[PDB]
RNA sequence: AAACUUUCAACAACGGAUCUCUUGGUUCUCGCAUCGAUGAAGAACGCAGCGAAAUGCGAUACGUAAUGUGAAUUGCAGAAUUCCGUGAAUCAUCGAAUCUUUGAACGCACAUUGCGCCCCUUGGUAUUCCAGGGGGCAUGCCUGUUUGAGCGUCAUUU
RNA sequence: AACCACAGCCAAGGGAACGGGCUUGGCAGAAUCAGCGGGGAAAGAAGACCCUGUUGAGCUUGACUCUAGUUUGACAUUGU
RNA sequence: AAAAUCCACAGGAAGGAAUAGUUUUCAUGCCAGGUCGUACUGAUAACCGCAGCAGGUCUCCAAGGUGAACAGCCUCUAGU
RNA sequence: CUAGACCGUAAGGUCGGGUCGAACGGCCUCUAGUGCAGAUCUUGGUGGUAGUAGCAAAUAUUCAAAUGAGAACUUUGAAGACUGAAGUGGGGAAAGGUUCCACGUCAACAGCAGUUGGACGUGGGUUAGUCGAUCCUAAGAGAUGGGGAAGCUCCGUUUC
RNA sequence: AAAUAUUGGCGAGAGACCGAUAGCGAACAAGUACAGUGAUGGAAAGAUGAAAAGAACUUUGAAAAGAGAGUGAAAAAGUA
C-alpha cells in the first residue's frame, strides 16, 4: 500500500531515517527478486514510499531552518519567494508609495473632490 | 495564410534536364526534393491570386 | 573506432537500446494507431552520423 | 556472471554509472560485509556499469550471492 | 576522378557533436557550432533563416520551467498552501 | 477453323479517384501581461511489472507532498480494509519539494564524462598522502567593510 | 531502361518546294525466330554556330561616372 | 623540433654524538594506485562511393625453389 | 457501373437496373479558390517495350552422406584447385557501431536459389597502477591587461 | 495614465473560409523519417464494424494459405 505522509509527518527525524533505511534495503532484495520473477509490482510501491519519505524528511529540515530565519533579514535564497525575476526586482510597495512632502501636501490640500451636476 | 505554398526555397533547374521550368525542391532523400512548388498548378503550391 | 569518447560510446548505447521492434501488446491498446516502430534504424541502411 | 560466482569468487554487479572503484568496494563490504580483494569495472554496451568484485579466500562466493538471494 | 575514386577519401570529420545544441556542427578546428554559434554567449539565429528559428525556438522542448508560468500567474504567484484537510 | 489483336459487357484484378465524414488548418474579433544567475529557452542522457516513439518526469525520475473529487486503471499481469473512506484514479487542482549532465553557465577545461584549490567531516597508523561525504572558488559594475599604495598631499613631533 | 500523337509496304504526284497516312497506281493472307543497320529527316539536349533582345557576365582601356589607397594645402591638436 | 620531466655537479645554508647522537639515493618490510576506451570488420560484403559497386582508403610481420631480385612461375603454414 | 430508356441543336437533364450506406435535392435569389486534352504542366497511379536487354572481369568445380517440404549453392567427409608471405594469411590506425557470439528462425533482403547469412527475432558479450587517453610542448588556437569597433565583435599573447 | 500597435505568448468567441494532392510543411510517434561535412533542406502517411463479435471447429497443404464451418445488418466490411 506505501506509506503515509499524514503518519510520517508525526515521527522524528531519527525514525524516518531508519524507515528510508528499511525501505531501501526492502528495495535491494526486491530487485533481487525481480530477477527471476517475471513482474514485479511491489517495486513501484517501495520506491514511492521511498520518496514520501525523503519528501517529509525535506519538509522538515527546511522548515526548522525556516525557523532559524524566522523575522531576520537575508533569508536564504532557496526559501525566499521565487514570484519571478522581474517581480522580484520591482520596487516594493513602500517605495512605490513614495513621494515628496511637496507632493504630499499638495495632495492633502487639493485631493479630487466628489462632486455630481445635479443642482 | 500568405506563407502558405512559400515556405521553400526551390528554384527552376532551367532548360537541358527534360523538366518542365517550373521551380524545384533542392536537397535529397525526401521525395519532396525535386518536386515542383511556388506554383498554383503545383500540389502543395501557392493558389492563384491569394485571398486577402 | 575501438578507442572511443565516452560522448560515442553512450550515443551508441542508446541508439543500442532503441533498436528494437514495436512491443506486441501496444497494438492492442484502445485507440492504438501505432502500426510498427517508424524510427527502426539499421547499421546497414541509415547511418547516424555520431 | 554466475559461473564466474562460483568458479573465481566473484560478485559481478551492476553498479551506477558515478560509482568509482573505491566507492563500489566500500558499498560492498557495508551491504554484504565481504571483505573485497579486486575490483574490476566496465560498462556496458547499453550504458550500465558492471564490477566484478573479487572476494578475499576467507570468503566464499556461492554463500553470499545465496545470502544475497540469487541462485 | 574527382567523383567516385576521391569520395573514398571522406574519413576524417569536420564537425563533431556540440556540447550546447547536440547538433553534429561543432566544427572541430574552428571550435565553433555552425549550428547553435557555441561557444558565442548568444544562441546563433537569423531572420532570413524563419524555418530555422522555428525548429529551435521556444516550445520546440520541454519547457521544464515556462510551461508552470502561467499558472502561476493565473493563481497570482501565491505563496503557501492549500488550507483544508478533505471533504 | 483456332490461337492472336481489337471493341463491349459481366465477374475478378490493379490502383486509390469519387462521395460522405473531420479531436486539424486558416482568417476575424475579444480579454490578459507572466521567461532568466532564486539559473531560462534549448541540448544530452536516463526513468514504467511488461515502451521503440509521442507525452510526462529527473536517481524522490510516466513521478513525491499538498488540495479537491469520490471508486477507479485497463492491452495483459498485479494489487484492491482504503471502497460509509484523510480515499481509487495515466483524475482534476497545485501554493511544498525533488529537479541527473548541461546550457547566458559561473573553479580551470571540455573532440577529455580531463584537471585543480579552499572549509567541514569520516576512514585508512595521517596539518602534509590516498579515499569517501557535505559546502564552496567566474566576470563587469554599484553601495558599504576591512587591509593597503603613492615626497599626490596636511598637521605632528627626542 | 531509352523511347512512344496515332502508327508502321512501296512508286509517282501535289503539298511548308524529300509522305507511313493525302491523290493515282503497284499490291495485299494468321502467328513468328536469328540477324541487320537503308529508312523511321530514329533516340540523347528548349543549337553551344548565326541573328534578334533596349537580357547578362568575364576581361581590357585614353569609354562614361566614381572609389579604396596615396600625395599636396589649410584649419585644429599647438604650447614657450 | 620544442617542452614537460629525470639526474648530476658547483655552492655551503643549516643540522648532528653517545655507546651507537644523528643521518641514510644500501637491503628488507607495510598501504594504495581513480576516471574513460578495450567486442568485431578494416574492406571484390562491416569504411566512403544512392548498393552486398572490378573504384577509393594509412600502416606492421613475410617460409622453400628458380632467379640478380619483395620480378614472373610452382610450392609449405594459414585462408578461400 | 450500366453498346437499357426518354427530353434538349447543345452545354446538359431525367428514368430504369446493379453496387452502396447517410445524407441530398427542385425553384427564387446571393456569392466564388466555379467547368481542362494539351502548359518538355504538378502529384500520384499505370502501360507497350518485355518475360525483352541482360544476370559473361577476379582460372573451378566434382562425388557421397547428413539435414530438410524442398539442396548446383547449408554442413561434414572425400577430391580437384587457387591466393603463393608487398597474400584471398595474421593484426591494427581513420570510419562504422554490435556488424562480434549463441539460440530460434526464412515473409522481406542476399538482382538464381537458400535449410545458409553482416538478414529477421531474442539474448550474451568489451574486466588494466604497468596498453592508450589522461601530462608535455609543435605548427598553431586563444582568454586577460589594454586598445579598436554603432555593434555583432576585432587586434594582440606579454604586451604601455 | 488613456485613446494607438500587436503574423509572438496565454485565455476565449467566432466564419457565405479549406475539407486529407485542399487547409499551416505537419489532422497521424511532423519540423518527425530521410539527405547533406555544414549552413540548411525536409516528406509521405486519416476512415473495418454499433460492437472484435478480429473467423472456435473440420479438412487439404511442409507452410503461407485454400475449401468448408462460423461472427456480423452486411465479409459485395477479413486490419492488403
Ligand atoms: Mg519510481
Ligand atoms: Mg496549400
Ligand atoms: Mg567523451
Ligand atoms: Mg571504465
Ligand atoms: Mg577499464
Ligand atoms: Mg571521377
Ligand atoms: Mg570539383
Ligand atoms: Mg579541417
Ligand atoms: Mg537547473
Ligand atoms: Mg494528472
Ligand atoms: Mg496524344
Ligand atoms: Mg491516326
Ligand atoms: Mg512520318
Ligand atoms: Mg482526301
Ligand atoms: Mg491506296
Ligand atoms: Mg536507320
Ligand atoms: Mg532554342
Ligand atoms: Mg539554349
Ligand atoms: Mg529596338
Ligand atoms: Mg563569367
Ligand atoms: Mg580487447
Ligand atoms: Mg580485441
Ligand atoms: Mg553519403
Ligand atoms: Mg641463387
Ligand atoms: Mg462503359
Ligand atoms: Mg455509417
Ligand atoms: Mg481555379
Ligand atoms: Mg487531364
Ligand atoms: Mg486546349
Ligand atoms: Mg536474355
Ligand atoms: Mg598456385
Ligand atoms: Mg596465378
Ligand atoms: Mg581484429
Ligand atoms: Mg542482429
Ligand atoms: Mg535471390
Ligand atoms: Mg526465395
Ligand atoms: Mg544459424
Ligand atoms: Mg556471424
Ligand atoms: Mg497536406
Ligand atoms: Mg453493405
Ligand atoms: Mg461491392
Ligand atoms: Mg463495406
Amino acid at each position: 500500500a506505501g506509506v503515509k505522509a499524514y503518519e510520517l509527518r508525526t515521527k522524528s527525524k531519527e525514525q524516518l531515517a531508519s524507515q528510508l533505511v528499511d525501505l531501501k534495503k526492502e528495495l535491494a532484495e526486491l530487485k533481487v527478486q525481480k530477477l527471476s520473477r517475471p513482474s514485479l509490482p511491489k517495486i513501484k510501491t517501495v520506491r514511492k514510499s521511498i520518496a514520501c519519505v525523503l519528501t517529509v524528511i525535506n519538509e522538515q529540515q527546511r522548515e526548522a531552518v525556516r525557523q532559524l530565519y524566522k523575522g531576520k533579514k537575508y533569508q536564504p535564497k532557496d526559501l525566499r519567494a521565487k514570484k519571478t525575476r522581474a517581480l522580484r526586482r520591482a520596487l516594493t510597495k513602500f517605495e512605490a508609495s513614495q513621494v515628496t512632502e511637496k507632493q504630499r501636501k499638495k495632495q492633502i490640500a487639493f485631493p479630487q473632490r466628489k462632486y455630481a451636476i445635479k443642482a | 495564410s500568405e506563407k502558405a505554398g512559400h515556405q521553400t526555397s526551390a528554384e527552376s533547374w532551367g532548360t537541358g534536364r527534360a523538366v518542365a521550368r517550373i521551380p524545384r525542391v533542392g536537397g535529397g532523400g525526401t521525395g519532396r526534393s525535386g518536386q515542383g512548388a511556388f506554383g498554383n498548378m503545383c500540389r502543395g503550391g501557392r493558389m492563384f491570386a491569394p485571398t486577402k | 573506432a575501438a578507442q572511443k569518447s565516452f560522448r560515442i560510446k553512450q550515443k551508441m548505447a542508446k541508439a543500442k537500446k532503441q533498436n528494437r521492434p514495436l512491443p506486441q501488446w501496444i497494438r492492442l491498446r484502445t485507440n492504438n494507431t501505432i502500426r510498427y516502430n517508424a524510427k527502426r534504424r539499421n547499421w546497414r541502411r541509415t547511418k547516424m552520423n555520431i | 556472471a554466475m559461473k564466474k560466482v562460483e568458479d573465481g569468487n566473484i560478485l559481478v554487479f551492476q553498479v551506477s554509472m558515478k560509482a568509482n572503484k573505491y566507492q563500489i568496494k566500500k558499498a560492498v563490504k557495508e551491504l554484504y560485509e565481504v571483505d573485497v580483494l579486486k575490483v574490476n569495472t566496465l560498462v556496458r554496451p547499453n550504458g550500465t556499469k558492471k564490477a566484478y568484485v573479487r572476494l578475499t579466500a576467507d570468503y566464499d562466493a556461492l554463500d553470499i550471492a545465496n545470502r544475497i538471494g540469487y541462485i | 576522378g574527382k567523383g567516385t575514386p576521391s569520395f573514398g577519401k571522406r574519413h576524417n570529420k569536420s564537425h563533431t557533436l556540440c556540447n550546447r545544441c547536440g547538433r553534429r556542427s561543432f566544427h572541430v578546428q574552428k571550435k565553433t557550432c555552425s549550428s547553435c554559434g557555441y561557444p558565442a554567449a548568444k544562441t546563433r539565429s537569423y531572420n532570413w533563416g524563419a524555418k530555422a528559428k522555428r525548429r529551435h525556438t521556444t516550445g520546440t522542448g520541454r519547457m521544464r520551467y515556462l510551461k508552470h508560468v502561467s499558472r502561476r500567474f493565473k493563481n497570482g504567484f501565491q505563496t503557501g498552501s492549500a488550507s483544508k484537510a478533505s471533504a
